[PDB]
DNA sequence: GGATTTTCGCT
DNA sequence: TTCAATCCACGCACCCATGAAGAGGCGGACAGCGAAAATCC
DNA sequence: CGTAGCTGAGGACCACCAGTACTTTTTTGAATTTTT
DNA sequence: GTACTGGTGGTCCTCAGCTACGTTTTTTGTCGCACTCTTCATGGGTGCGTGGATTGAA
């Protein structure tokens, strides 16, 4: 729960977080659960339909803490604060360097970097983990062309070149990733991508996993106190969270297409929830689409480890707290920024 | 005055203690005089400004105090625009040629 | 000579015709009547605070309610409200009870006390009638005004004696010849309750014998 | 309002027959073989009117005597068949007034003199009011001419002396008045066409509504005469026939021409109503129908509710009010307030 | 039931009342009870809560019958009538007459002789009915004076000599009435006449019984159409009525103090329900002022014969039937009023 | 603006599944305005948030077969509404402290 | 536009709010103390320890509607602040605006512009309606060098300079305001503006007063998505929260100081309504605090004329409308920020 | 053949 | 010789349907990406 | 803990059903710190 | 026929308690730019009481 980052992160549900002398305890219907103290901590994330004892609430404002209270699954409530600190000079250097290019540009060509990283590294994994019917030699080609690729990314200086690098490599993915699923090849496939209402049952359910981060995403940078519609790479436009989508295009590795071969192979869904509807619409239909909330709810409680901190958490946290890192990232103590990536 | 209000009436009398039918009864005979019923415990009718106060007396009279309710409202006298029904439970209207 | 008791008038005809003039000559000669909201309030509080075959032999005081009265100088029937006996020495008996008291007559109207007239001159006329049955001295009358909730003391003086024996000599008169009057209606004559009969504008109009030539010469 | 005399209750008209009209409390219910169709308040009604074979209990009209809430009784064309009369008021001064005075023939006159002046200056302002308007239509003078006959007659008849003279002159002014009155159809065809009087058989139509409109303003004069005090079955005119409601009659004779058979024109003018309404029997006379009764009594408490400025007492008030109105202005001058009495000089 | 001078009186409550053809008929609960022809009436009269028939309503209201409800007690309820109304003539009548001496006076000579008869008659019957407890010699003594006065009172011709014979005969009356109680005159003795504020016991008593007689002969007189307002010896006053002290005269003696007399004699009450006023006034009791109307009620059904038509009827009938007796005086073939001559 | 208006209805909940309706309509007229009476509320609404009410409350109820009357007053509602029981409803305008 | 919505005070400790639908509940131990319908609330305040729902500060945030803590004597604590709403260009503007030197002053400018000017004007007027209790004379004398500085404030271009020049204003109106008091004064311990804030009598309306003004201004701004307690204009020290009251520091002198002066002259307090502890700090009893509240609440309601367009508007409104207009200069309609000038 | 130009599905 | 009620225009006090601003999101018209696939030279 | 569904155990409202009844004084009562 | 008093039963409303969950979000190149939604403020009616000119008397 407590992360070695300076935050609490109490998830499971019904728990009802109290006062005893100076530190915090957590009660699991009327016993003592757990007991934390405060001397080091620096925000509270509460999820769940709970509360918080309102001793526990004075005792948080004055030492400035922050109380901050989601649902279960993440929808940015309430937050509590006295004199607000931490988010004004936070925000004002966010806008400041939003409003140059060359910060702007280095941090592009970080997250991209990142994406080519774990893409290269997932397709490495696949070829290894089924080496029986597979195209070995052009995937090695593949991550060899990534590499070099790589390389460049780690050398540039502009934003043009990014965006330009950037649609060569979508490409280039959208061609090599036909060819990777194993099971149910034969059933529905893709040979056509819509970044628009889609065609083909992959892409639609590409698009409801893409909207699922983008909720997590969007709520990841509100609990911190970072803006949500003026972006690095993406543009600055009225009504669209640019932020929010440079993010997921970091993150849109193993969080979201590993999630879709899964739930393709495995035979954990069958074609018989899938509809058209005159433009290649995949109505989803409601117990598909129960099955898939259950079955990501069931993946965010899976266990990993942070490839960067190194602590065991669940999938669920694996967003918010590399989020968090950016606000370290924008307070000076970062000198850069991370997500999976060598250095 | 000599407006022909529209007042509405609402009382609320307790049966649970010694008065009960009685007050009841007595309540729902002394206002169903000058009005008709529209919903069951509620009453509208149109008065003037003497038999009004007449019947507030006699109610004011007629229940136990800090045991019951009772509530007066007057909408005025352009109430043909302020009336808003939606339900099936049509009340005669007496204001009109009233033909049977 | 029942004939001769036979014609009396009610007294709150005399404490009307100390008003308008004519609330007295519409309620007593042509019989009219209506209901305004002081009406009705005056109306409910005069029956709800008299009952009769009721006494309170406290000892302090004896007050004794809705007591006829028959006044045979003034010609005048009523009912006095409140009768006050207080312990003396000099006053006269009262038949029925031993011992010896004073009489005090009290009549409570509603509404804030009247700057002129009216209301006194009532009271006056209680002592008279007790005057002509006990036959003592009454020199004193309390008044019990209810929209303030307090006694206020008037004495009687041979002024308003001879005041209120012209007044009645004037009231009974005017049966003789059943002529309604007519005065200023003023702006205070409007609360009236019989103003659906009174008709304020119809006494200081100009006559129907322009008007009906008038518009007649087209 | 300032003089605010009344306010125009409402009226019931109950059509539906073998009906019964029983009291509960102050409610009036209208039961039938013990279903019930409906209870009105009866604070809030004038007079309630049954057609047909409509039975009522003694508690309710001994409740709606006492209070001048009028019941009448209709067969089917609003017969004089059955009211209800109360006891009488001890108000003797104005019943012995009224009586000293009839027995009196001067004081007779004086009072038709004004009767007969405000008819015919109704009938000749609204005759004035229909020529000015209705350009291309009739002969624009014989109305002119009709009407400068009318102001030469008025003042004649203002000053009359004896009964017999001014009966006279009424007819004289009726007569004088129908022949222009004949010429009214101005938006319907031939059917409305008046053609004479028939009394008990309305044998024509239009007839067959004047008749009505003359019976629910005879029964509205009787009420308010008789709410104001007076008794209403001795006159100041025409030959005392007895058991007629002659002061009615007097009293009708003002807002007859201004209140009931205009209303009939208007009816007619604006199309309203349709000749296939009407029917026939054998002989039958003329007939009203259900659907028609219904047009024809809406129409008329619509237009009961008009607001006017009254000429003397100058007030405004509602049109319903001034059969009731002119009566208190009448028994006052009884009392001497006044000099003569004001007819109504719409 | 009873049909007198052409009127139909239907004294039993609870009585339906019907047409059949073209006769009235009674009912009681679905059980024929009496049948009348309608050829030659001039009125009904109605008791009951009934409500008659409106088919006899309209066919009475064509045929110039009007009807008048009452209730059993002989309150006036209402009055259907048509066109005619009846009474309009007579009233005028009574209007013009009641503004001259003449007839005013002969009117109140016909009241005051019966007065006289009825009084002397009853102090000779009581002489002779019991001997021993009796001054004979007074009774006697007045009776030929009170005869001596009637002879003189049938030639009177104007209004102040006939109201002081009435005052000679009402004293005489009075001076004798004392003695008339033979029972219980601990309390109940009669000294005087106070009608307004009454004194001691019996006077209030008296007082009572002539209220209700008057109501009642009030209701009489509406029932035809007298005007109840306009009297004939006593002047017109508004708020009194009149014709009705007028007319009660000749049944104020053998109908009122007859009555007061049975009930003091029979023991049928006790003084012990009359309260005490200061001033020596007296008032009565709830319980013994119901007992005294429900005695009334009761002799109200006591049956007699009519000394001048002969039929057998009730106590009751009598204030009306005189009354009507009157109004056929005031239009009629009538030579002179008769009064209740009743020995 | 600031009407004080109220509110009456009269469920029928026993014809075929009156309950649910019942509790729904209890709820919805709940979230708008206060409880004074039995079957008797009162709200203080502006002229959309009563039309967005109207519409919500229109659909919950089954018509032909209950009934719903709305009634409105003004601006100056404290010289009409009167009160002589012992069912005390604040007024929200008071200084409201607790 | 926005009617002055209502707001609620919860003083007696212990309770707990809750969520129903659109229902504002209070209970303590499952006993329902009563319900309030939130779509006509404006704030909630809340006294002692009292909890909130988490449900209900999620709905408050997302409508607008602004949930504060605070302990016995107003002591700030526990802001309820929601999230980002979007007019991303407004927030550039304001972002842009800041951290140069000359919009600084001239907003600098306008701020103590308007305070001047309420300040003077306001002694002007008390020395008009009574002369006799004071000397009119010396009053007069305060008014024209304000009405000095005045020109001076109009010919500046630097923040560093203002800033002495505030502390001119803050040494040549306190002189007069242990004068203001007329009633009550040998009571009442009045050393003037001197102030504790540990608290040494009559300052304790001060503090609470002051406090309560921050809240509604604060509320005020957020509603329109810019917070200015340190901004453009005030000082860059952490804990110095007053630039959002500067907003009001127009109104601060105003509509506080005002009102407890009117409370004092009106003789409606009395000394008995205040208490000190052992030690030396000052309270207040709940009875004048409820009193406080209550007339608090009443003259806010009063209704008065905006010198701008003068339709008729009341007094809740200053602060947001003044919110409101900053908006439209930073959106470059207007030339310079029209302070509200009384 | 070779600039080159268009055609063409992704940021 | 000034007068003494009467109508009569007359203003005045709010209400209401609706027509025009800020925040908001919508598709189009150029930006682009690199191959390819010729397109042509 | 807030949101829905589900029962239950009551206090309110009203429609009927049945049983023993049915007449009373006279005088009183408001008004420009608002009265449509 | 009504007005008054008992009793019976069927039908409306609100709290209490138990059971299971809680919320279901079909893209995102940039640039102005013609469109839409939502929400605040006005030139029409519609009264509703009132001083200003008009003359027949004392
Ligand atoms: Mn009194």
């Amino acid at each position: 729960m407590k992360k070695l980052l300076n935050t609490l992160y109490v998830t499971q549900p019904d728990t009802y977080l109290s006062l005893d002398g100076d530190n915090v305890v957590l009660l699991k219907e009327q016993e003592k659960l757990g007991r934390l103290p405060l001397h080091n901590l620096e925000a509270i994330v509460g999820f769940g339909y709970t509360g918080a004892s309102p001793a526990l609430m004075g005792y948080c404002a004055e030492r400035n803490i922050s109380i901050t209270f989601l649902t279960k699954n993440g929808r940015f409530l309430a937050r509590v604060v006295g004199e607000s600190r931490g988010n004004v000079v936070l925000r004002k250097t966010q806008y400041r360097i939003s409003e140059n290019d060359q910060e702007s540009t280095k941090i592009a060509r970080n997250f991209i970097t990142g994406k080519v990283y774990n893409s290269k590294w997932m397709l490495e994994r696949m070829t290894r983990e089924h080496p029986l019917r597979v195209n070995v030699e052009q995937f090695k080609a593949t991550s060899q062309l990534l590499s070099v690729m790589m390389q460049e990314i780690r050398n540039c200086d502009s934003l043009e070149s990014l965006r330009g690098w950037e649609g060569q490599a979508a490409i280039n993915y959208n061609k090599v990733f036909d060819q990777m699923i194993l099971q149910q090849k034969e059933e529905f496939a893709f040979h056509g991508r819509s970044r628009r209402p889609p065609k083909d049952n992959v892409n639609a359910m590409l698009s409801f996993a893409y909207t699922l981060l983008a909720n997590d995403v969007a709520a990841a940078l509100e609990t911190v106190g970072l803006d949500a519609y003026v972006g690095f790479m993406h543009q600055d436009r009225p009504g669209r969270a640019s932020l929010a989508l440079d993010l997921m295009e970091e993150l849109r590795g193993l969080y979201a297409d590993r999630f879709v071969l899964s739930l393709i192979n495995r035979k954990e869904m069958t074609a018989d929830g899938f509809y058209k509807k005159e433009n290649g619409a995949v109505l989803m239909t409601d117990e598909a689409r129960k099955t898939f909330l259950k079955a990501w709810q069931t993946k965010k409680q899976e266990k990993i480890t942070h490839p960067y901190l190194g602590e065991k958490m669940s999938w669920g946290l694996v967003p918010y707290v590399q989020a968090l890192l950016l606000a370290r990232f924008l307070r000076g103590d970062l000198d850069e920024y991370p997500p999976f990536l060598w250095k | 005055g000599a407006g022909s209000m529209l007042v509405l009436i609402t009382y609320d009398v307790q049966t649970s203690s010694m008065g009960g039918t009685k007050r009841l009864r007595k309540v729902a005979k002394a206002c169903q005089n000058y009005g008709q019923r529209v919903q069951n415990s509620v009453f509208e009718c149109i008065v003037d400004s003497t038999q009004l106060t007449s019947l507030k007396l006699e109610l004011t009279s007629l229940i136990d105090e800090e045991k019951d309710s009772l509530r007066i409202y007057r909408l005025g006298n352009n109430y043909k625009t302020k009336v808003e029904h939606i339900g099936a439970k049509p009340s005669i209207d007496l204001e009109d040629p009233l033909i049977f | 000579a029942s004939n001769e008791e036979d014609r009396y008038l009610m007294l709150s005809g005399l404490q009307h015709f100390q008003f308008c003039k004519r609330q007295w000559a519409l309620i007593h000669i042509e019989q009219q009547w209506e209901e305004n909201v002081r009406t009705i309030e005056g109306q409910h509080l005069h029956k709800k605070a008299d009952q009769p075959f009721m006494k309170e032999k406290r000892g302090s005081k004896l007050t004794v309610r809705a007591m006829p009265i028959q006044s045979k100088n003034l010609q005048i029937s009523g009912i006095c409200d409140v009768v006050e006996f207080v312990q003396d020495s000099e006053g006269i008996e009262l038949s029925g009870v031993s011992g010896s008291y004073k009489a005090f007559p009290v009549e409570y109207k509603r509404g804030k006390p009247k700057k002129g007239d009216e209301d006194i001159v009532q009271l006056v006329a209680q002592a008279m009638c007790l005057e002509e049955m006990l036959v003592c001295r009454i020199d004193k009358g309390y008044l019990f005004y209810n929209e303030i909730k307090h006694r206020v003391e008037v004495p009687i003086t041979d002024a308003l004696r001879d005041k209120v024996v012209q007044m009645a000599k004037e009231m009974h008169h005017y049966y003789e010849n059943r002529h309604t009057p007519k005065v200023k209606t003023g702006p205070f004559c409007n609360n009236c309750s019989l103003q659906s009969i009174c008709l304020p504008k119809l006494m200081n109009k100009r006559s129907v014998k322009r008007y009906i030539e008038g518009r007649l010469s087209e």
